[PDB]
RNA sequence: UUCAUAAUAACUUUUCGAAUCGCAUGGCCUUGUGCUGGCGAUGGUUCAUUCAAAUUUCUGCCCUAUCAACUUUCGAUGGUAGGAUAGUGGCCUACCAUGGUUUCAACGGGUAACGGGGAAUAAGGGUUCGAUUCCGGAGAGGGAGCCUGAGAAACGGCUACCA
RNA sequence: GAAACUGCGAAUGGCUCAUUAAAUCAGUUAUCGUUUAUUUGAUAGUUCCUUUACUACAUGGAUAUCUGUGGUAAUUCUAGAG
């Protein structure tokens, strides 16, 4: 077989430099664990829907339930 | 119908339901920008100067001035003129808008209330709310306390000292230029 | 081809920005001014010595000669300062092994010092848009007898 | 229609890069600058491709981040900036010094220059041309703009120029009996010593270019890069120096030349 | 070249000619908090260069005569003078001149027609196809019309009418 | 450093073949007939307007975000004041 490594210099040096899936099947670095495609795209939407901060709009939800 | 009642110098808001005509019928006929007197409104307010600028309509139609007649005349909106905030810059928008002059198809009615007169009420004459944000520039901070030149600036600051819990650690102002 | 009468307009046509100095004493009184064409061409003294203005002429105004010399026979002549070159050429067809003729006229713009007639070449030059379909200009006319 | 183009297909790309057919859809266009999209070379071809220090455009901009890419120069930290023809790049780690030179074939070589002579760049003219105060400016046509010439720079005229500084050193005439070489079409990266010159009435000059083994080729004038007196070059020219051999002769150096 | 560029005469509801910020904190003191000074950001005027964009020269197209005359009122072809245009031009008006294309096939009709680089078959010549991985051009349901920006008659932007 | 103001980009990419027969397009040309953000290059003593009392040691007021007072069957609807 013929493989293709990488030597380098020092530890700080090998963490940066390298990808970071390439950290996590050693075990240098801890695994990135994050959130599915489809849900933090629906939050980009959500988000832009509103003007917004929540503040003003969830202080007239108690205003609205009286009508 | 209800009013929108805002003191200026104090700075406290408040609305009063109004079920009754006759209060109302005052306000009949009367144009976007202009005094009204507190005595012939109601019992509540006697001695006052009211300021009628403004209102709102059924539905949801914002009233604009200067648009005259008592009808809903859709208009031509853009940056420049209120009741339309544009997303793309340059792009104009037709929208819907109510006329400037009062009738009996309102549910808010926008005012603003200038001079005191006798029935001072609960907490919209009596309580006085401080201004939220102080000075910041060269020449604001100066004019405020009244220091000219020579006084020099580095003193009149506000250092808001908010607790978590244990601690007090200050906040404070950058004073630009 | 009207011609001779030198002003005959509503307006009235000088060389733009050539000055005729009015205190000055001298026998030119038309102030003239003309230009060099290139190319290894030769400017007539009837240009020099004439009295028309023209805009669109090479020789005296803006009209700058570049890009193509094309040439061929005259045919048409009946309109004021312009000329329909009529230059006949072959095309090949390679399934056959022959040769065809081919027609399509050239209109271009006259120079009021070359005098033109029908059937008679002209070597002529391309130049800035003139007119709607007029892109060139009259440098020559080999009228041999 | 509508504006610019800010893409490049890879098939439609310009063939003496060296790309690959397969592995990408894209191919990266090289952003304005002095040199034209045709005759440039941008710098993730140079690193990636042709040096082979990193294996893809994104450990390219780790590069350029810390930081020793110097294009004439000045740093640049620019992914895709046009580096053409006569521009030093040097590197401070390593101490490598380098001339985007074109090969005998046509591509650009990896030329390792001295230290040392990497200090003066070559460029061509040009304008020729009165500024405002009346101040005469010479124009490049590799790039950049030089006030105050001498009295007696014309078009088609080589100059030194100082890199670090920015100013002329000195300058060659164009005329017969001179080295000279090729930066256009099909005799590409070819050197010779012309003996002609057609001038033409606004339709082209061209030049007949002999050589050191007697061979005879024409090319168009704009194509034409001066560089130096005859058997006497300026600057270091890598090996092959512009000859370029017969298919049959090249045939005969490879299977003779062998020793593993 | 009426080009580059310079000079004289003035104009203009007089464009621009730095009231901008980070990392360092040095040098002789006229020892002020002043006279000078390092390393990079940003903005700006005209002239270059680059990425382009507009028009433009020459030659080249599939069937049809059961399409031989066609365009000029309502610009057709040309001249002069303005208007508009980023800029040339009948692009648009005013006053004139009657021209331009045509059996070397104009003008009209049809195309189950987007144009090329190419593909299929394969003695030599040629036949037939090319909606489609690259290059250029059109269009965003059908037509007109614009705003903002260096660049848009934008449509994952807007104002109408007809579905 | 959430949020919003200013600047930049959204005119590229992607999809389709309806129209179109000297039109589009291919190869050759000219822009001495014009506009170009961004790019890398150069570059502005000349604004003062008689030259003894003139802002130049640095000028002016808003507007957001947020504080709240709301209406609406409705939608990235936006009115009043601070």
């Amino acid at each position: 077989s013929t493989g293709f490594g990488l030597v380098y210099n020092s530890v700080a040096d090998a963490k940066k430099f390298e990808p970071a899936y390439r950290l996590v099947r050693y075990g240098l670095a801890e695994k990135v664990e994050k959130a599915s495609r489809q849900q933090r795209k629906q939050r980009k939407n959500r988000g832009k829907k509103i003007f917004g901060t929540g503040k003003s709009i969830a202080k007239k939800a108690a205003r609205r339930n009286a009508d | 119908m209800k009013l929108n009642i805002s003191y200026p110098i104090n700075g406290t808001q408040k609305c009063i339901e109004i079920d009754d005509e006759h209060r109302v019928r005052v306000f009949y006929d009367k144009r976007i920008g202009q005094e009204v007197d507190g005595e012939s409104v109601g019992d509540e307010f006697k001695g006052y100067v009211f300021k009628i600028a403004g209102g709102n309509d059924k539905q949801g139609f914002p009233m604009k001035q200067g648009v005259l007649l008592p009808t809903r005349v859709k208009l031509l909106l853009a940056k420049g003129h209120s009741c339309y905030r544009p997303r793309r810059n340059g792009e104009r928008k037709r929208k819907s808008v109510r006329g400037a002059i009062v009738g009996p198809d309102l549910a808010v009615l926008a005012l603003i209330i200038t001079k005191k007169g006798e029935q001072e009420i609960e907490g919209i004459t009596n309580d006085t709310v401080p201004k939220r944000l102080g000075p910041k520039r060269a020449n604001n901070i100066r004019k405020f306390f009244g220091l000219t030149k020579e006084d020099d600036v580095r003193d009149y600051v506000i250092r808001r000292e908010v607790t978590k819990g244990d601690k007090s650690y200050t906040k404070a102002p950058k004073i630009q230029r | 081809s009207t011609e001779l009468t030198v002003q005959s307009e509503r307006a009235f046509q000088k060389q733009p920005h050539i000055f005729t100095n009015p205190k000055a004493k001298a026998n030119r009184k038309t102030k003239r001014w003309y230009k060099n064409v290139g190319l290894g061409f030769k400017t007539p003294k009837t240009a020099i010595e004439g009295s028309y203005i023209d805009k669109k002429c090479p020789f005296t105004g803006l009209v700058s000669i570049r890009g193509k010399i094309l040439t061929g026979t005259v045919v048409s002549t009946r309109m004021h300062r312009t000329i329909v070159i009529r230059r006949d050429y072959l095309h090949y067809v390679p399934k056959y092994n022959r040769y065809e003729k081919r027609h399509k006229n050239v209109p271009a713009h006259v120079s009021p010092a070359f005098r033109v007639q029908v059937g008679d070449i002209v070597t002529v030059g391309q130049c800035r848009p003139i007119s709607k379909t007029v892109r060139f200009n009259v440098l020559k006319v080999a009228s041999a007898t | 229609a509508r504006g610019p183009k800010k893409h490049l297909k890879r098939l439609a790309a310009p063939h003496h890069w060296m790309l690959d057919k397969l592995s990408g859809c894209y191919a990266p266009r090289p952003s304005a600058g002095p040199h034209k999209l045709r005759e440039s070379l941008p710098l993730i071809v140079f690193l990636r491709n042709r040096l082979k220090y990193a294996l893809n455009g994104r450990e390219v901009k780790a590069i350029l981040m810390q930081r020793h890419v110097k294009v004439d120069g000045k740093v640049r930290t620019d992914t895709t900036f046009p580096a053409g023809f006569m521009d030093v790049i040097t590197l401070e780690a390593t101490n490598e010094n380098f001339r985007l030179v074109y090969d005998v074939k046509g591509r650009f070589a990896v030329h390792r220059i001295t230290d040392e002579e990497a200090s003066y760049k070559l460029a061509k003219v040009k304008k020729v041309q009165l500024g405002k105060k009346g101040i005469p400016y010479v124009v490049t046509h590799d790039g950049r703009t030089i006030r105050y010439p001498d009295p007696n720079i014309k078009v088609n005229d080589t100059v030194k120029v100082d890199l670090a500084t920015g100013t002329i050193t000195d300058f060659i005439k164009f005329d017969t009996g001179k080295l000279v070489y090729v930066t256009g079409g099909r005799n590409l990266g070819r050197v010779g010593t012309i003996v002609h010159r057609e001038r033409h009435e606004g339709g082209f000059d061209l030049v007949h270019i002999k050589d050191s083994l007697e061979n005879t080729f024409v090319t168009r004038l704009n194509n034409v890069f001066v560089i130096g007196e005859p058997g006497r070059p300026w600057i270091s020219l890598p090996k092959g120096k512009g000859i370029k051999l017969t298919i049959s002769e090249e045939r005969d150096r490879r299977r003779a030349q062998h020793g593993l």
